[PDB]
């Protein structure tokens, strides 16, 4: 019922692609003809010629709606789970089975559309500070990306995830790899989600490192992920599917009210030239459904998803996949390249020419959370070193720069010294385009002056 | 009424006090349940250092208010 | 009493200490069982950085409190 602003706006756009006028046009400036009429936003051939690997969601949505032409919602998510409430002349699964309740054979295929087209990191310092954790410790790291979604104009009806900050939960890089799907992470992130919502930020994706120094003394790294190994592993694909399912995308045009997800998955790793690069992905709605039905697992090989057994808990039908040499239909069992579950996105930073719109002025200078293993603790000393001097000075431009900082804000809020109203005021002083009036109100406020008092004597 | 006292370690202890209570009286009320001698206690409310002479209502410390305790 | 210390390895280890114990003593109690030398340990308690001289009762560290271990 309540869609994101970007979805309401793209819905109103027609997405028509203009075409070159042709020597064959024999109308004047009077109307169009078969040679010069515009392309619809999903034009397969326009996307191939311009190397756009998937059509956008809203280009896909408009394609489905032309093909609908009484109402039937054009979008519905796949469900592969056996119908367990079937009491149709037999006991329910696992005691009985019939054609109404068992899932039919599944055919997996590369998804022609992607929910999000592009990942824009608002400043490259956001990426560099995140990578510092690997530079200092040698451990791979993961964080959750906060931001929002808006229009992307390099592809018809495109959407981009605009990343404003990265938050790292508690993690250790040990015998189980990176561990995101654990209670400790989930309960801390619920708190962060709540506080970053108060900053006008959503949790929009996941980023993690797979970095290995190449031994060349030039900062270069090994290329581990590429077309002849794997892009994301099976286990990472399964994790993206759970994340997407837990970050559902709201859509009027789906019977359930939800359709797939705008949550994006980025990996920082070496490219074929040995440079540290970013690769961005989402998984298909088939992958979401497979993982909801608990049908796949990690396999010996990173590029291969393993297909699970029918049990008394889950029923697994035949599963095929459309492989391209031109295509052909293969049996997906016992394992299949998890590639077919991915969609790929582009990524970038805004050009440095124009004015910035980043919510936060700085992304570094104050310790990020959960970097004790890096010698970065969030202390009353560290906050005093960061803030107290500048706060006493009475320089508003400098005070604005220092508090316009995601992890600084979250840390101050955790101290629970400012009131909820005063916390709103600090937030406004940090992210607002017109922040002066808010910063004044805040600095004269009671909670704020208590905080400056606490730092003063904290020493 | 009831006022909160919050140390720097995050722990928040509740107090039963009157608006007429002296701040010295509130420092005793912290010591008895937390064992902390009043000379080590510096109470802060609203960016001001509280004074043993004044009262809670001199500083407009109403119900469900939160003092901060620094050692 | 029992106090928790949260290390660099993700681990949270329980510790048996008394209110009169020094912080230097607690750093040794971490060293033997977690292998981290007292000079590499920087102990923090809820945003207060501890000192080898004082004791747990000086910092109002009661039972079931949690110290944080930071590298250096
Ligand atoms: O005169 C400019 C008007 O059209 C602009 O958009 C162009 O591209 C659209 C793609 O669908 C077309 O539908 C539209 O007719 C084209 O002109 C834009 O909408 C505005 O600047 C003006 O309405
Ligand atoms: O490693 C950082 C390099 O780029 C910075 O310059 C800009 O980089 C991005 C655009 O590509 C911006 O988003 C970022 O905010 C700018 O700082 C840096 O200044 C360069 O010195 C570095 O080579
Ligand atoms: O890579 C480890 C080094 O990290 C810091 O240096 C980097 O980050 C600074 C602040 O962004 C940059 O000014 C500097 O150019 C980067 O190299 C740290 O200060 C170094 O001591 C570490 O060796
Ligand atoms: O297309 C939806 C909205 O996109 C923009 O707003 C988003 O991106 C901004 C960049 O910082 C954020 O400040 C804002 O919070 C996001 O919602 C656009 O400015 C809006 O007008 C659109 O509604
Ligand atoms: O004790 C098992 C722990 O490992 C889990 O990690 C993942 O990798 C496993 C082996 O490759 C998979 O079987 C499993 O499905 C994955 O989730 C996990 O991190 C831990 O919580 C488990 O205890
Ligand atoms: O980011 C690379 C890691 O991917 C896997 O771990 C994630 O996915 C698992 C389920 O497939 C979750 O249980 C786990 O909590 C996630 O972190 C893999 O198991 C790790 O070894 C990889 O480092
Ligand atoms: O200093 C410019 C920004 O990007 C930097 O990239 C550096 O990464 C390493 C620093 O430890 C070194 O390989 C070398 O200084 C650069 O390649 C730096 O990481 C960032 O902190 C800066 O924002
Ligand atoms: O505004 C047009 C484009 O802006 C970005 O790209 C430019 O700025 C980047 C930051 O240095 C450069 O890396 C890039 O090469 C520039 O062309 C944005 O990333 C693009 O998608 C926009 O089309
Ligand atoms: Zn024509
Ligand atoms: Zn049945």
């Amino acid at each position: 019922i309540k869609e994101l602003a970007v979805d309401e706006e793209l819905e109103k756009e027609d997405g028509l692609i203009p075409r070159q006028k042709s020597k064959l046009c024999k109308h004047g400036d009077r109307g169009m003809c078969e040679y010069c009429s515009p392309l619809p936003p999903w034009d397969k051939e326009y996307h191939e010629k311009n190397k756009i690997k998937h059509i956008s969601f809203h280009s896909y949505l408009k394609k489905l709606n032309e093909n609908a032409n009484s109402y039937i919602s054009p979008l519905s998510e796949p469900d592969f789970r056996i119908n367990k409430r079937c009491h149709n002349g037999h006991e329910p699964w696992p005691r009985g089975i019939c054609s109404k309740c068992q899932p039919s054979a599944i055919t997996l295929q590369q998804q022609e559309f992607r929910m999000v087209d592009h990942v824009e990191f608002q400043k490259s310092e956001i990426i560099n500070e995140f990578i510092q954790a690997w530079r200092y410790t040698g451990m791979q790291r993961f964080g959750y990306m906060y931001g929002s979604y808006s229009k992307y104009d390099n592809t018809p009806l495109g959407i981009k995830a605009v990343v404003e900050a990265i938050y790292e939960p508690p993690q250790h890089d040990e015998q189980d790899g990176l561990t995101m799907d654990v209670e400790q992470v989930k309960n801390e992130m619920l708190q962060i989600d709540r506080q970053a919502q108060e900053m006008g930020l959503s949790r929009i994706g996941l980023i993690f490192t797979d970095l290995s120094d190449a031994g060349a003394g030039d900062g270069s790294v090994f290329c581990k992920r590429h077309k002849d190994s794997f892009f994301l592993s099976s286990l990472e694909v399964i994790m993206a599917a759970r994340h997407q399912t837990r970050h559902p995308n709201v859509s009027k045009y789906s019977e359930q009210g939800f359709f797939s997800s705008k949550f994006v998955t980025c990996v920082i790793s070496g490219n074929l030239e040995g440079e540290i690069d970013i690769s961005s992905y989402q998984v298909s709605t088939e992958a979401e459904a497979l993982v909801t039905a608990d049908m796949i697992s990690g396999s010996t090989f990173p590029s291969m998803a393993y297909i699970n057994d029918t049990t008394d808990e889950r029923y697994v039908p035949e599963i095929f996949y459309m492989k391209s040499n031109i295509t052909v239909k293969e049996n997906a069992k016992p394992a299949f390249p998890v590639d077919y579950l991915l969609v790929t996105l582009t990524h970038g930073f805004p050009n440095t020419d124009t004015e910035t719109n980043s919510k936060f002025v700085s992304s570094t200078g104050f310790p990020w959370s959960n970097r004790q293993a890096m010698g970065q603790s969030q202390d009353y000393q560290e906050l005093k070193k960061y803030l107290f001097n500048v706060a006493s000075s009475g320089d508003f431009n400098l005070l604005h720069e220092k508090i316009s900082n995601f992890h600084l804000l979250l840390y101050i809020n955790s101290l629970q010294i400012l009131s909820p109203d005063e916390w709103k005021l600090l937030i406004e002083s940090a992210v607002k385009n017109e922040w002066e009036e808010s910063l004044l109100k805040l600095v004269s406020s009671a909670g704020w002056q208590t905080l400056v008092m606490i730092l003063q004597e904290s020493g | 009424m009831q006022i909160f006292v919050k140390t720097l370690t995050g722990k928040t202890i509740t107090l039963e006090v009157e608006p007429s209570d002296t701040i010295e009286n509130v420092k005793a009320k912290i010591q008895d349940k937390e064992g902390i001698p009043p000379d080590q206690q510096r109470l802060i409310f609203a960016g001001k250092q509280l004074e043993d002479g004044r009262t809670l209502s001199d500083y407009n410390i109403q119900k469900e208010s939160t003092l901060h305790l620094v050692l």
